[PDB]
């Protein structure tokens, strides 16, 4: 993480403990170009302590008072009801042995189901031979080329690109 | 129990360039790029989703977000969206 | 079948610089702040070269996490410092270390005392003297 | 579908809003009010009211003691 | 950033297009198969309650002249004196 | 006076007549938060007669 | 309690050259997924982080193990310790019970359970 | 999905069916009747006091 | 006391489900936004939770705060019990002050419902029953032991005016 | 027993004498049929006593405690086929014959009649045992756990020889239990404390304590092939009953030293509990639990006067089905995942709903439920010690609270998510896999509709 986009990091939530405190909306609207003279302290200046300063009296008035149970949305990391639906859980590639009688129904998606698998089938004769090249020699992240420089298919094919849908 | 499709989304995201006073309801639709109109314009420009959508905006939403569509293109992956 | 260092050995100084990571990459190339010096303090039971303890710790606590599974719950393939207290525990909160629910707990400490005294309804107080008078002192006549 | 339009709501009442004059002696000034002003105005300031709307109003909490009250009565 | 502008476009032509084929149904594709197959209030309420009520009462009757100690209810709780006794009471 | 309790037996035993269908004998076309609803709703007023029997 | 936990600190510029620590795990991720991602594996991943990890634990700790100090001998002050104490309550009681049970009486006459 | 009984909103205050509003009204009524025994027939203390009871002589 | 959060729990659990993802006192809005009914209901059990007036635990509630007169307490102890008969009707008003009361405001797509008559006849058969509840089952009873029958002055019904405040 | 070894010892020319694989319907079919024999002599009234016939059988009349002894044998093939089918013909028969052998040393014990057969029988035990553990087992330490193995038990038992013999030649012979009427008694000495030390020390080697317990997390935790004998290891250690024969006579007296029995087996009772939840092994992980409330009877024992004799009857049945039905859980989920270790085992309970009922009934009899076989006895081991005094509830409570966490600390284990890995372990839990995962607490719970069987003399 940069010195420059670390602002960025504290700016979003700056404003977002604050709404937990509100009871208007009016309340918490005007308080957010309140807050924004603040932040126009210093418009545009050099990256040193300077900018830092700024940062490092961030630090108290921050967590100084931060959040007293505030909102927490609650399809999130937190909160309430968060991986609430696991009942369900989507167990992709549960359907493996069947002994059929019990697939009997669908009979159009079993017949695509092994359809999809070739891609997946033959994917390493193109997926394989830029998986040598791509990767210089162990460095960084290894996404592919997102074309694969002619088709990609998927590079992440294909737990990723069928990849498990929420209910 | 109610659904959802591709077309509310293209309602809102076109809708909230015309609600932000700053922004006027002359610019392009869906692709203006957002330097043609650095923080407080790529936070404030998705502070309003905060508000109304408001699913905790993650660390790489932002150097996502330059694109407008961009911004439409992976919501329909994250809220699942038909077909 | 992996016998190439399988397990920890003898440590901590057995050029221990050699140790991470020819194997069991716990440090990057010994200058990691996870190099196996972090024997604790040795001649007891505890972990030897051990790709183990002190390493950054307290929590592995399901976090956003998303540049791998990478929290907890996932698989992340070779960063192991400690285990087996972890699935049930957290990082720090707001406040600190103030212990004032003994304070709080102390607020009937002073009615402790006042557990002693009596709670008879009528008549009112008047605490000055015996001139109260409880109980039966006289007869009938 | 198609009904949140622009220039639809058009924030005209809402004392509410009366904060956005407020810092007139700042200067902010334009961008922007109608978030916060989408639902407060229209028929939004419907406006249930104090002890009397726990009442609910008066309608229905002192109806029907004097008309029970009272015959035979000798 | 530029460089994920080719990553998620044929993503959507990937993952929603398996949605796409995830949303499959040929004519409700239930076969079931093989095979078929308010006002009474008659016999669903009478095989429900009215059926076990003889059963457990024969199994009381029967119990009392077997056991020693049946039912063994309390005492009169009578204030004045009456008609089952044959003196009365002020 | 034997029914004084005898009717508290009935409502302690009905209770298992939607667990003794859950071993698919005959059992009912599905509707099952349906019929337990059924199974509570006769056993109240079978409830309530000895109530009336103890106040006297 | 547990802890401050120093969520921040200061940066620009130390340890300029300290970055890429990640290579060290995305070249392992790399061959992490590799390793997911095939048409045909059919079991489980070695992983061998949880191989050094119970083995290193259960076992080779008494290889490791010498008694060179007292910190090692101080378990004497965890295992005997309270074992003692508990017969120490217990050989205390036992005989007051009786002596009073022996020497005058206190039961109850219908205990016959007991 | 299936149904469109209740229409789905922009904040423009999607109305009601206007029957359930009199099942609302009645029993904000039959809740004030019973103020009638609150007072009628019930008072705070049906007891009798004591006039700090002194006379002892 | 068994008559009321299974009731009060059902009440709020429609208003849950009709945003169906925030369960917050936050971003609630006024009671009358094409709301008739549950916020009927919801008084019920609100000025109930007050701390009894002349509703439904009206014979049980008072009857007990005003039998501690005649008791042998730490006195500590009424100095303590009573005081929460103001903080039990604190805890009615938070949900109208903050749910029913203020502007509308929660997030879009308003997709409210009301209209299920599997849950109306649940409301319904409770709220009857919930009125007469201490009001039928006190009314006939056999007698067991002896009332206090003497509240003075200044010592007599003030725990109401703690809930007034 | 009359001819219950007669027929099972034909049993034995018939692996063998048999085809081809035809040899596992052939040894299950016939194994039932001795289970009624078993049944139909035994059970009979029953007042001091059934003398049965002879000098070989003294018919087991104070404590039954013989038909668990039967079930095991048509239990275990059905589990043992999980990972066998790899070898020879005549090499699986061979492992067939001796445990089924096994089986007929302990049809003559449990009976015994005597004493000096007892120990000929108490030690014919642990070569049919020990050599599952060196052929056919798992990977490698197998062979300094079959040194532990040995070297305790054996370590322990030979001064029984000395004690006995010294008996036999003193006062009599214990030849029978009932010509035991005329008992001198045991004063103390310096001469007399030795000679109820051998007499009890032997017996602690089997039933374990807080002390030289070791070896037992070494052949649980390496076992054979899917808790083969793993399961036969269970009668093991709970078949150490003849406390009860000796004890309750000769020397009975002697109980000023009987404290620190009753202390180490109380404190390393709270202990060994605690000294598993940071454990990662799951065939360790019922073991450790097998050790604390196995170790609850010995208390019950030492400590003697009846409501005592009555709870410790059934507290040896309590684990001895349990624990066994666990280990069939643990011999389950490794055909599928091929590493014992429990953390990998995250993301279950949706791929196998069919046995997580089997893993909530099996832990809910830690919890035991107390219309059960379990609950029923540990009261009375409460309604013995609260009157020895009155602080024994304490520590013998918490181990009702240590497991409650400790029991449940397995079955939150199976829920996760996602899972990570499993392009195998696909197999929806088939039929050897779930009826031999039954046919445990159907007889558990149906010995709690009339358990009036499970009761000592006592
Ligand atoms: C097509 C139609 C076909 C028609 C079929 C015929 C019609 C039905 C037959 C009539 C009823 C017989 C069936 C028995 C149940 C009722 C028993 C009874 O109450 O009468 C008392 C009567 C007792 O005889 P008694 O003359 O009154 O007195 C003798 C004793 O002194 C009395 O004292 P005690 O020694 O018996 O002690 C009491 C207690 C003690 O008995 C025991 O619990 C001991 C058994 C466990 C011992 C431990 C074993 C551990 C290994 O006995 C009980 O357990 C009674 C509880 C109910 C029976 C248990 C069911 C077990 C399965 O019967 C018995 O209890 C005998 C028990 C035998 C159980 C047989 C079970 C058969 C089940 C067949 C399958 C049905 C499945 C249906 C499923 C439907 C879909 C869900
Ligand atoms: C160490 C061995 C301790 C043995 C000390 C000697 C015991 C002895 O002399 O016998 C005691 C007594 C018979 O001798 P006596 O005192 O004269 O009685 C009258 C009969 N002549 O009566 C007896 O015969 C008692 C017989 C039992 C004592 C022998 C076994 C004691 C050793 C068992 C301890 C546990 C095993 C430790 C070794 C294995 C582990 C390495």
């Amino acid at each position: 993480l940069t010195h420059q986009q670390k602002v960025l990091r504290l700016y979003k939530r700056a404003l977002r403990h604050l709404e937990s405190w509100c009871i208007h909306r009016d309340k918490y609207r005007y308080f957010a170009c309140l807050l924004r003279a603040r932040f126009d302290e210093h418009k545009n200046e050099k990256d040193m302590v300077k900018a830092t300063q700024l940062l490092r009296e961030a630090e108290e008035e921050f967590w100084h008072g931060q959040h007293p149970q505030p909102y927490i949305f609650p399809e999130s990391p937190g909160g309430t009801s968060y991986e609430r639906y696991e009942c369900y859980k989507v167990p992709e590639w549960c359907l493996d042995d069947w002994h059929p009688s019990e697939k009997a129904m669908y009979p159009d998606y079993f017949a695509k189901r092994e359809q999809w698998k070739k891609l997946r089938r033959e994917s390493w004769e193109r997926e394989v031979k830029q998986l040598q090249e791509e990767t210089p020699v162990g460095g960084p992240r290894t996404e592919a080329l997102p074309p694969a420089r002619k088709q990609g298919d998927l590079p992440p094919l294909w737990w990723h690109i069928v990849t498990r849908p929420r209910e | 129990a109610p659904p959802l499709t591709l077309e509310g989304i293209k309602d809102r995201v076109l809708y909230v360039l015309k609600l932000y006073d700053k922004i006027d309801p002359e610019k392009l639709s869906v692709n203006s790029h957002f330097m043609k109109d650095d923080s407080l314009d790529q936070v404030e420009i998705i502070m309003a989703m905060e508000d109304e959508f408001g699913f905790e905006i993650p660390d790489i939403d932002a150097e996502k977000l330059m694109c407008p569509q961009e911004i439409v293109d992976y919501i329909a992956d994250k809220k699942d969206v038909y077909e | 079948a992996s016998h190439i260092t399988k397990d920890m050995l003898p440590g901590p100084y057995p050029k221990t610089p050699e140790e991470r990571a020819a194997a069991a990459k716990k440090y990057n190339m010994r200058v990691e702040d996870y190099e196996p010096y972090p024997d604790d303090g040795t001649g007891y039971g505890d972990y030897p070269k051990l790709p183990d303890r002190s390493q950054q710790e307290r929590d592995p606590w399901y976090d956003w996490d998303h540049p791998d599974l990478r929290l907890n719950w996932g698989e992340p393939m070779h960063w192991d410092l400690d285990m087996y207290i972890r699935n049930r525990v957290d990082t720090s909160p707001t406040p600190v270390n103030w212990n004032l629910m003994c304070k709080h707990l102390f607020g009937f400490v002073a009615f402790m005392l006042f557990m002693f005294w009596v709670g008879e309804t009528y008549p009112a107080y008047q605490p000055v003297g015996p001139k109260q008078y409880p109980y039966n002192n006289l007869y009938l006549e | 579908m198609e009904l949140p339009d622009y220039k639809q709501w058009k924030i005209e009442g809402t004392p509410l809003e009366t904060v956005q004059e407020k810092l007139a002696a700042r200067g902010l000034r334009d961008p922007w009010g109608r978030n916060e002003a989408w639902r407060y105005m229209g028929g939004f300031a419907n406006n249930v009211s104090f002890v009397g709307a726990l009442l609910k109003g008066f309608k229905w909490g002192f109806a029907a003691f004097v008309v029970a009250i009272g015959a035979e009565y000798y | 950033t530029p460089e994920e502008k080719l990553r998620l476009q044929q993503l959507r032509e990937l993952r929603r297009r398996w949605l796409k084929d995830q949303e499959l149904s040929p004519r409700e594709p239930v076969l079931p198969p093989q095979r078929v197959s308010t006002y009474r209030h008659s016999i669903f309420a009478f095989t429900h309650v009215l059926i076990p009520v003889w059963i457990i009462h024969y199994y009381l009757k029967y119990h009392v002249t077997t056991k020693p100690y049946t039912i063994v209810e309390k005492k009169p709780r009578i204030f004045p004196g009456d008609t089952i006794l044959e003196t009365g009471e002020v | 006076m034997n029914m004084f309790s005898s009717l508290s037996l009935v409502t302690l035993l009905l209770l298992t007549m939607p667990i003794m269908m859950m071993s698919f004998n005959t059992y009912k076309p599905s509707n099952y938060p349906l019929y337990v609803k059924t199974a509570i709703s006769y056993a109240f007023i079978t409830s309530m007669i000895p109530t009336m029997m103890f106040i006297h | 309690t547990t802890l401050d936990p120093a969520e921040y600190d200061i940066s620009s510029e130390t340890r300029k050259a300290q970055a890429e620590r990640l290579a060290i795990r995305s070249r392992l991720k790399r061959e992490y997924q590799l390793q997911y991602y095939d048409p045909s594996r059919r079991g489980v991943i070695e992983d061998p982080a949880l191989v050094r990890w119970t083995y290193a634990r259960s076992a080779n700790i008494y290889p490791n193990f010498r008694p060179n100090t007292k910190t090692s001998l101080l378990g004497a002050l965890f295992g005997i310790g309270p074992l003692v104490f508990w017969y120490y309550v217990f050989k205390t009681d036992r005989d007051r019970k009786e002596k009073l049970i022996q020497e005058g009486k206190l039961d109850r006459t219908f205990n016959i359970s007991y | 999905g299936g149904g469109a009984h209740i229409e789905p909103r922009y904040r423009q205050f999607p109305q009601l069916t206007r029957s359930q509003v009199i099942q609302a009204e009645f029993f904000s009524a039959t809740m004030w009747f019973w103020i009638l025994w609150r007072f009628w027939h019930d008072s705070d203390a049906v007891l009798g006091h004591f006039p700090y009871p002194d006379p002892s002589q | 006391h068994a008559f009321f959060k299974a009731m009060l729990f059902m009440c709020s659990g429609s208003i849950i489900h009709s945003l169906n993802d925030e369960q917050d006192i936050r971003k609630m809005g006024g009671l009358f936004k094409a709301m008739p009914f549950t916020t009927t209901a919801l008084i019920v059990g609100s000025l109930a939770l007050t701390g009894m007036p002349f509703l439904t635990g009206f014979y049980s509630k008072d009857l007990i705060i005003e039998a501690a007169n005649t008791s042998y307490t730490n006195a500590w102890a009424l100095l303590m019990t009573l005081i929460a008969t103001s903080f039990t009707a604190i805890y009615s008003t938070r949900i109208i002050f903050f749910a029913l009361l203020g502007q509308p405001r929660f997030p879009t797509l308003v997709n409210i419902n009301e209209n299920n008559p599997l849950l109306i006849n649940s409301i319904k058969r409770l709220l009857i029953g919930s009125l007469f509840a201490g009001y039928i089952i006190s009314n006939n009873i056999p007698p067991t032991t002896i009332p206090q029958m003497t509240m003075p002055y200044y010592l007599k019904t003030t725990a109401l005016i703690v809930t007034i405040l | 027993m009359l001819k219950y070894i007669i027929p099972t010892i034909m049993l034995m020319p018939l692996t063998w004498l048999s085809k081809n694989n035809m040899i596992w319907v052939n040894s299950t079919a016939h194994s039932l049929l001795i289970s009624f024999t078993s049944l139909l002599l035994m059970n009979q009234f029953g007042d001091n006593s059934l003398n049965f016939s002879l000098l070989f059988f003294s018919d087991s009349l104070s404590t039954p405690l013989l038909i668990l002894t039967m079930w095991l044998l048509p239990l275990m093939l059905m589990a043992s086929q999980h990972h066998l089918s790899k070898e020879n013909l005549t090499r699986k028969k061979l492992f067939i014959t001796m445990l089924i052998s096994l089986q007929l040393f302990l049809i003559m014990t449990f009976t015994a009649m005597e004493l000096i057969l007892f120990y000929i029988l108490f030690e014919a035990t642990l070569v049919p045992t020990l050599i599952i553990i060196t052929r056919w087992g798992n990977q490698t330490e197998r062979l300094n756990a079959g040194l532990y193995f040995l070297f305790y038990t054996l370590a322990g038992s030979l001064p029984l020889l000395v004690a006995l013999i010294y008996i036999q030649n003193t006062v009599g012979s214990l030849n029978f239990l009932m010509l035991q009427y005329w008992v001198q008694p045991v004063h103390n000495s310096w001469s007399n404390v030795f000679m109820w030390l051998a007499c009890m020390m032997a017996f602690m080697v089997k039933m374990p304590l807080y002390g030289l317990h070791l070896w037992l997390p070494k052949a649980h935790v390496e076992a054979p092939i899917a808790g083969s004998m793993v399961l036969a290891a269970v009668l093991l250690k709970l078949g150490g009953y003849g406390m009860l024969r000796i004890t309750l006579i000769l020397n009975p007296m002697t109980d000023f030293m009987a404290y620190p029995f009753i202390m180490l087996s109380l404190w390393g009772m709270i202990m060994t509990s605690s000294i598993c939840l940071r454990q990662t092994d799951l065939k360790s992980l019922i073991a450790y639990s097998s050790v604390s409330h196995m170790a609850l009877v010995i208390v019950a024992i030492l400590i003697q006067t009846p409501w005592s004799y009555m709870g410790a009857t059934a507290l040896m049945i309590a684990h001895g089905l349990t624990s066994s039905m666990l280990f069939c859980l643990a011999n389950s989920n490794y055909e599928r995942i091929h590493s014992r270790t429990m953390i990998l085992a995250r993301g279950l309970q949706t791929l196998l709903p069919l046995m997580a009922t089997w893993w909530l009934l099996a832990s809910l009899t830690n919890l035991a439920l107390p219309p059960t076989i379990n609950l029923i006895g540990e009261l009375f081991v409460v309604m013995s010690t609260f009157s020895w005094s009155n602080i024994t509830i304490i520590l013998m409570g918490v181990n009702m609270v240590i497991t409650a966490l400790y029991s449940l600390y397995m079955l939150i284990m199976t829920q996760r998510g996602k899972y990570t890995y499993h392009i195998n372990n696909i197999s929806p839990s088939f039929t050897r896999e779930n009826a031999l995962m039954s046919l445990h607490i159907l007889p558990l719970l149906l010995l709690t509709l009339n358990p009036k069987i499970i009761l000592g003399p006592l």
